[PDB]
């Protein structure tokens, strides 16, 4: 139904600048941020709008080089990297913020991703903690920890997104133990004090996928920070074999 | 629709007002009417409506929004000010991004042009933020929203805790009473960053994370601004309000002197540290029906009445 349409690929000299583009093509005011994702690495929060009080806010990062415009009337978002280097290639992703329509400068968002867009890859050419993989065999349940710090999983709601193999992430558990329309109650979240974690029971093959864990970080002037990404790989099935 | 006034578009809204789009019927101008409904007002709070009045009747300035009518009703108090069409600072971050330090300049003075004017007549804003800074046609500023505003005597400190939670002040946030032109040069750093950077200097989830902020005094210098405009904000952004540039001192920096020299700038300045009738337009109005003493006695009474109202707009 409401879709964020991105702009198409492009290649870029080092030193160049490159405007990507994120339309809303469905039933329209929202809070589009900027995700990157290298190729084969997790994925990272660049900016966005994050609270009711400034125009945009930026990762610390990327404050030097990103500018992030919204022009109201056509419903489109855009985002400018400055001064490109190999480092750069990416694809980059522009994703709406959930509870913006609850946003009073008292609610304290949750900034779990309910919208992604299909990407951009973008070529140039001349914090929280989650173990690199998981395993298990179907059936079984498989358990992916997700440590953090007081200022960002201490302090804020865990968010969980699972990403396919040439997909965006998809918002999986929001608000610590939420789960969105669609999700099976296979899934189940968790949370206590700095550390988060993911439960996925009754393990199937559709299921290995990459596994990434969030939350708002209120250091500096707040950042969505993203765990490394666990990739659960799903073993052979006890019934095929008498022994296992 | 209202008086000789036809209503439109909302385009603004405050705690308890609503600011429409209009137009006067009998001068065809464009007007911004701010609608209040005086049956939701504590008498703590209609008093600081009759004060935002009085205040904006001592403010005639190039960069201030100028009030036209005041008309009131039973259970209604209508403000009809000048409307400026080519939008807000905030909505144009929004939609450009930073400014160039260049462009930036050119409206800053303009902002400080009409504060330091303000602080002349021994009024204070106590509201200046990035959504309070109005653009004309031409892209010039015209400062709005004189609710939180009050007179003051230079010396004085005021005990009003006031203002946009991202421009406060750390002396509002603490409850201190307060020095307010100092309180404005911290709005007013807060208002040069955001330009020139197109983010807030102080930021977070919550207004309880905001004020750890603020209050830090700690606040992220970008790679892109030179090194005159960082001293600038610096020495804007003080925790210690005595500590803190005065307004004559922010007119004379380094990074407000760069580029060409701007005379108009000086010229405007100099007027802050201190007319006839259109003759043309008093014949139009007799023409209307409306009685030429009657006209003079309500410009020199300051009544801001329908014969004010019929003179100031036709004099554009
Ligand atoms: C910024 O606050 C105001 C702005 C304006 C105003 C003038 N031109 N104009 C143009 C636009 C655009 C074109 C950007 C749009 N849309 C927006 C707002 C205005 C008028 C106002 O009051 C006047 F009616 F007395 C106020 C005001 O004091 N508001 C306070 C909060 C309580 F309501």
């Amino acid at each position: 139904e409401v879709q964020l349409v991105q702009s198409g690929a492009g290649v870029k000299k080092p030193g160049s600048s490159v405007k990507v583009s994120c339309k809303s093509s469905g039933g329209t005011s929202s809070a589009v941020s900027w995700i990157r994702q290298a190729p084969g690495q997790g994925v990272e929060w660049m900016g966005g709008i994050t609270s009711i009080f400034g125009p945009a806010n930026y990762a610390q990062k990327f404050q030097d080089r990103l500018k992030i415009t919204a022009d109201k009337a056509t419903n489109t978002v855009y985002m400018e990297l400055s001064g490109l280097t190999f480092e750069d290639t990416a694809v980059y992703y522009c994703a709406r913020v959930g509870d913006y329509n609850f946003w009073n400068g008292h609610y304290r968002s949750g900034y779990y991703f309910d919208l992604w867009g299909r990407g951009t890859l973008v070529t140039v050419s001349s914090v929280l903690t989650q173990p690199p993989s998981a395993s298990g065999t179907p059936g079984q349940r498989v358990t992916i920890s997700c440590s953090g710090s007081s200022s960002n999983i201490g302090s804020n709601t865990v968010n969980w997104y699972q990403q396919l193999p040439g997909t965006a992430p998809k918002l999986l558990i929001y608000s610590n133990t939420q789960r969105p329309s669609g999700v099976p109650d296979r899934f189940s979240g968790s949370k206590s004090a700095t550390s988060a974690s993911l439960a996925i029971s009754g393990l199937q093959s559709e299921d290995e996928a990459d596994y990434y864990c969030a939350a708002w970080d209120d250091s500096l002037n707040g950042h969505v920070v993203f765990g490394g990404g666990t990739k659960v790989t799903v073993l052979g099935a006890a019934a095929e074999n008498l022994y296992f | 629709r209202i008086g000789y006034y036809e209503i439109d578009r909302t385009i603004g809204k405050g705690n308890f007002a609503v600011v429409k789009r209009a137009t006067h019927l009998v001068t065809k101008a464009k007007v911004a009417i701010k609608i209040i409904d005086k049956t939701q007002l504590d008498e703590e709070n209609l008093k600081k409506i009759f004060r935002e009045v009085q205040i904006m009747k001592m403010l005639s300035h190039p960069h201030i929004i100028r009030l036209y009518q005041v008309m009131e009703t039973e259970r209604m108090i209508y403000l009809v000010t000048e409307y400026a069409s080519g939008g807000e600072i905030f909505d144009h971050l929004v939609a450009h991004g930073r400014m160039a330090e260049k462009e930036a300049r050119r409206k800053f003075k303009q902002i400080v042009t009409a504060v330091y004017f303000c602080h002349s007549r021994n009024i204070v804003h106590r509201d200046l933020k990035a959504e309070n800074l109005l653009l004309d046609a031409n892209l010039n500023i015209k400062i709005a929203d004189f609710g939180f505003s009050n007179l003051f005597t230079p010396g004085q400190l005021l005990k009003t805790w006031c203002g946009s939670p991202p421009y406060a002040a750390p002396e509002l946030f603490e409850g201190k009473e307060y020095d307010g032109p100092k309180v404005d040069i911290w709005s007013l750093g807060v208002v040069l960053y955001v330009l020139v950077c197109g983010a807030l200097p102080f930021d977070g989830s919550t207004l309880q994370n905001l004020r750890a902020r603020v209050l830090s005094g700690k606040f992220r210098i970008p790679f892109f601004m030179s090194t005159e405009c960082e001293h600038l904000i610096r020495h804007m952004l003080v925790l210690d309000p005595n500590k803190r540039l005065s307004m004559e001192q922010i007119c004379k920096h380094k990074w407000m002197k760069l580029g060409d020299a701007d005379p108009n700038f000086d010229r405007l300045i100099a007027e802050s540290q201190q007319d006839p009738l259109n003759e043309d337009v008093l014949l139009a109005m007799e023409d209307m029906g409306l009685d030429k003493e009657q006209t003079l006695q309500s410009l020199r009474s300051d009544a801001y009445d329908h014969y004010s109202a019929i003179y100031s707009l036709l004099c554009d």
